[PDB]
């Protein structure tokens, strides 16, 4: 079986950048018959994936002049001389040479901006979930950038890295920054036997987290 | 003008099965080869079988066995017969033509989407999320919604009916043990709420709901 590697799972690129996105298989990828049906597509959000490059190099009719496919032996590149906002999306190789046939992970081609702290807003659980039984804290770290952020819970100066549900919104088209949400869920018996609910987000502009929290009782 | 058109996608349960059907124009079948592809949640791209111009089938050892591609050439209609399903079959569907030989997945159809899971319709719950005594003392003040525990999906999201739109961030579903929980929060000037008027709407279409939320300031 021939696995194809992608990185980076994200770039992040200014327009106009030349970029180079790579993709590598597990051993090499030469049919029997002499060709090498290495294969790139490009979904773009909302869409279906579509052929950009065949072959290796072979560029797709229809297709862009600023994209282009080379490599040899493992190591294959797509190549956009010049990024437009078009051009954003996910990025697929694959390999058709062996079967299976391989797909890559897939490479999120994205906008670099500049860095952005997030936004840190709990909420305790609503009054009304509260009678149902139950008690969800959810807490929002909005607008951020770049993507890459940790989110810590803590119930009584005590970590509760367990039974969370993080959800993450597609880059901004507008503004260019991430946001995430992350709901903590507990029961109206179990939240009732804590005060303090805390929300810290490591984000690389802070490495001494960003910190939220309530006392169940008081504020 | 070519087309492929995937239809017969829809919710079954676990070990359940399910045709696929997909209409092709503009080509025949005896003429290229044929496969279909599936897109997971993830948005990861699998392989799941595909037949050659000649009659030729090929699957993955995961799919072989479980499902079936077949093809009614003078119909020009393509297949897959899905059994022995999982929740991990869960996935957009698209069936393409390639170019044997040549290339792979040359032209792809929009797909349809195959969900399996044993869960049952259930309306969601919806909270409305009011900010604790802290951050409310600044510029800005962020509200939420949180729309716990439906099936399936999906369900529609607004703020004051859509007269609230700048400002908003709804968060992609995730299953919590078979139920779909997603989250919106709302930042606005802290002159506009409490002062205004401010509400969640949220519709879940497949259980006939529509339920609004205004939020209102905590404390006693
Ligand atoms: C599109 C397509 C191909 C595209 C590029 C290269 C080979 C293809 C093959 C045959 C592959 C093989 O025999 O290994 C196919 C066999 C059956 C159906 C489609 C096929």
């Amino acid at each position: 079986d021939v696995l194809m590697t992608q990185t980076p799972l994200s770039l992040p690129v200014s327009l106009g950048d030349q970029v180079s996105i790579f993709c590598t298989s597990s051993q090499t990828i030469v049919h029997t018959n002499g060709n090498t049906y290495l294969e790139w597509y490009l979904q773009k959000p909302g869409q279906s994936p579509k052929l950009l490059i065949y072959k290796v190099s072979n560029r797709f009719s229809g297709v862009p002049d600023r994209f282009s496919g080379s490599g040899s032996g493992t190591d294959f590149t797509l190549k956009i001389s010049r990024v437009e906002t078009e051009d954003l999306g996910i990025y697929y190789c694959f390999q058709g040479s062996h079967f299976p046939l391989a797909f890559g992970a897939g490479t999120k081609l994205e906008l670099k901006r500049a860095d952005a702290a997030p936004t840190v807003s709990i909420f305790p659980p609503s009054s009304e979930q509260l009678t149902s039984g139950g008690a969800s804290v959810v807490c929002f770290l909005n607008n951020f950038y770049p993507k890459d952020i940790n989110v810590k819970w803590k119930i009584d100066g005590s970590e509760r890295q367990n039974g969370v549900l993080n959800s993450w919104t597609d880059q901004d088209s507008k503004d260019s920054t991430y946001s995430m949400s992350s709901t903590l869920t507990l029961t109206k018996d179990e939240y009732e036997r804590h005060n303090s609910y805390t929300c810290e987000a490591t984000h690389k502009t802070s490495t001494s987290p960003i910190v939220k929290s309530f006392n169940r009782n008081e504020c | 003008e070519v087309k492929l058109v995937e239809s017969g996608g829809g919710l079954v349960k676990p070990g359940g099965s399910l045709k696929l059907s997909c209409a092709a124009s503009g080509f025949s079948f005896r003429n290229y080869g044929m496969s279909w592809v599936r897109q997971t949640p993830e948005k990861r791209l699998e392989w799941v079988a595909s037949i050659s111009y000649g009659g030729l089938i090929y699957y993955p050892d995961s799919i072989k066995g479980r499902f079936t591609i077949s093809r009614d050439i003078a119909q020009n209609i393509l297949y897959l017969q899905m059994s022995s399903l999982r929740s991990e079959d869960t996935a957009m569907y698209h069936c393409i033509r390639g170019d044997s030989f040549l290339v792979w997945f040359t032209f792809w159809g929009q797909g349809t989407l195959v969900t399996v899971s044993a869960a049952k319709t259930t309306a969601p719950s919806v909270y409305p999320l009011a900010p604790v005594c802290g951050d409310t003392t600044g510029s800005s003040v962020t509200l939420g919604c949180l729309v716990k525990g439906y099936f399936p999906e999906p369900v529609t999201l607004t703020w004051n009916s859509g007269s609230l739109s700048s400002g908003v961030h709804t968060f992609p579903a995730v299953l919590q043990s078979d139920l779909y929980t997603l989250s919106s929060s709302v930042t606005v000037t802290s002159s506009t709420w409490p002062s205004q008027s401010i509400t969640c709407n949220v519709a879940h279409p497949a259980s006939s709901t529509q339920v609004d939320k205004k939020i209102e300031p905590r404390g006693p």
